[PDB]
RNA sequence: AUCCUUAUGCACGGGAAAUACGCAUAUCAGUGAGGAUUCGUCCGAGAUUGUGUUUUUGCUGGUU
């Protein structure tokens, strides 16, 4: 995947996204000895796709991990496990052809375990897909901090939007949310929420709006991503081309 | 000759994300969205309007 | 669809007759293919050994590296180890076990004596 | 009548969705590229052909679908695909047409 | 006044094809082109001939 190969995910091709990186997590401590202590807390899987915005997660439960050495490597092959798990329990109407994976490491493990279905192929990416910082998302990091098991459990990400609005701005827009959860994570929380008055319900993550506050919305999450980016290479934002801006918003 | 607007391309809901012309594609998203829906009804409207 | 690999007639008798049936109703690996290089197959092994190691439990990847193998190669290597990894809870790797390891009435018993 | 000359013509581009999908025809795909990548140090995998002379498919299938020889469903371009002339494309309706007034005669006598 | 049918013209929206589309101070052609046949008859408009382009026609945009 590319900044010209954007374009072909949204064909009539059914597709998913597989990302790892928030699989096994670490809380940094201090012991009553008394230095730095490490304990791991329950590691998720985020695999979605743009056209329908469904999500399935698997809660992986932190007892998992708890009789193993070089837990590194075993939690990619368990992801490998649930990803084979994932695809059998769809039909074949269902089931995706294209499997996309930000990390170069799973492409080996998924194979082995992708043999049975040949039909189904599997790209490696150049773009980096913010759906790591999807646990800055509330309600999910809810269900998933106090889930007891590992379980599954289906999402709409997009609300919705797709009565109103066709998939792709719908993902494109949940980029610049997701890319600004990676930035300045709760500062950029407060956009979201200056009103009160804006309720999101029991079902939906990002709360309910018109389109024109949605329109100035984004304009706001697309601020800090050019501010922090500039910031930290000490670049000035003025100076980048249209082109330009979308490969910084992209990864 | 030059006595007429240079033509831009047209753009649908389907012809949408593949174009690149350098009007606030994915930077600005429900901007974009607003463009092309307003865009395919203004045609749209001048087919009646030239029916009425 | 012309790379030579793919086709089987059976899936290709099948999947057709059905589609003459129901359009009547509406009216109303390959021999030719090099066996594994050496190398390669090492690839494979290799991999296996990896997953297996990074679990010792979970016998749903030893299994695999007795069934992988099998279809590979089979015969001295996976039946070792389908043996090797049954060594008690798991029913799967005994299930798999005996049907590869048996041929005879004697080891099967034995291997039956195993989940038992 | 005379060959045209020999002088070349700057290149000229252009790419639409809709001469992209002429275009499909014409190029070789992902998927056929990959028989042209022979894999140093190592036999290809091959298959002999109906004829029996061995068509190499290259880099084709994963390292790991060699081992278990899977092979690869991997993704199969449509847009080449073989499709009929215009002048075979109605020779077969009309004679699917004209066959069907045939069997009909037979159902009913 | 509503409604309905066929032809032609401009047109939104959806598809398919470019081994296809034309052109001729040029030959014939319902005063029968070119085919089918169960052999009793049945369909009825183009066929030659020379030629132009045909993995492309015009037009923009990115990146070097
Ligand atoms: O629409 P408008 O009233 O302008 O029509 P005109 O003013 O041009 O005038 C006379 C013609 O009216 C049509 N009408 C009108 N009505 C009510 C009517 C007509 N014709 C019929 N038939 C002929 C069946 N029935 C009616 O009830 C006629 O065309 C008159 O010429």
């Amino acid at each position: 995947l590319n900044s010209s190969n954007y374009a072909e995910l949204f064909n009539n091709d059914i597709k998913l996204f597989v990302d790892d990186t928030n699989v096994y997590r670490v809380t940094v401590h201090k012991t009553f000895e008394g230095n730095v202590a490490t304990k791991a807390i329950n590691g998720c899987i985020f695999t979605l796709n743009p056209k329908t915005g469904h999500l399935f997660l698997k809660i992986i439960h932190t007892s998992v991990w708890a009789g193993q050495k070089r837990l590194s490597q075993l939690a990619k092959w368990k992801t490998a496990e649930e990803v084979s798990a994932l695809v059998r329990s769809l039909p074949k109407e269902e089931q995706p052809k294209q499997i996309i994976v930000t990390r170069k490491a799973m492409l080996d493990p998924l194979e082995v375990h992708m043999l049975d279905f040949p039909n189904i192929a599997i790209r490696p990416t150049e773009l980096r897909l913010p759906f790591s910082a999807a646990m800055s998302i509330d309600k999910l990091s809810d269900v998933v901090m106090k889930a007891t098991e590992p379980q599954m459990v289906l999402f709409n990400i997009y609300d919705d939007w797709l009565d109103r609005i066709s998939s792709y701005t719908a993902f494109s827009r949940l980029t610049l949310l997701l890319r600004a959860l990676k930035t300045n994570e709760e500062s950029a929380k407060m956009i979201l929420l200056s009103d009160p008055t804006i309720t999101i319900k029991s079902y939906h993550l990002w709360p309910s709006f018109t389109d024109e506050q949605w329109i100035t919305i984004e304009s706001q999450m697309r601020d800090l991503i050019l501010t922090e980016y500039g910031r930290k290479y000490n670049v000035n934002i003025s100076a980048l081309t249209q082109t330009e801006i979308k490969d910084i918003i992209l990864g | 000759l030059g006595l007429l607007p240079k033509p831009e391309p047209k753009v649908k809901l389907s012809n949408m994300m593949s174009v690149f012309e350098n009007d606030q594609n994915i930077t600005d998203p429900t901007a974009w969205e607003k463009v092309v829906k307003d865009q395919v009804d203004l045609r749209k409207r001048k087919h009646l309007e030239e029916n009425e | 669809s012309l790379i030579p690999g793919n086709v089987d007639l059976n899936k290709l008798t099948e999947e057709r007759e059905k589609l003459l049936q129901s359009q009547i109703d509406e009216n109303l690996r390959v021999n030719s293919l090099s066996d594994a290089t050496l190398e390669d197959l090492q690839k494979m092994r290799t991999i296996l050994k990896s997953y297996r190691k990074a679990d010792p439990t979970n016998p749903q990847g030893w299994i695999a590296s007795a069934r992988l193998e099998e279809k590979a190669r089979k015969f001295s290597v996976a039946k070792k180890i389908i043996e090797n990894g049954c060594q008690p809870r798991s029913s799967d790797i005994w299930l798999e076990n005996i049907r590869l390891h048996e041929s005879d009435v004697h080891y099967c018993k034995t291997l039956v004596a195993t989940a038992i | 009548k005379a060959l045209p000359i020999p002088e070349d013509q700057p290149k000229k581009k252009r790419a639409g969705r809709k001469f992209r999908k002429y275009k499909e025809k014409f190029r070789l795909s992902h998927v056929r590229q990959l028989q042209n990548r022979m894999e140093f140090g190592k036999q290809e995998q091959t298959v002999l052909d109906s004829y029996g002379e061995e068509v190499g498919l290259g880099m084709s299938n994963t390292s790991l679908q060699q081992a278990v020889g899977a092979t690869s469903g991997s993704r199969r371009s449509a847009g080449n695909q073989a499709k009929l002339t215009k002048v075979m494309k109605h020779r077969i309706s009309e004679a699917n047409q004209q066959a069907d007034e045939f069997l009909i005669s037979l159902g009913h006598n």
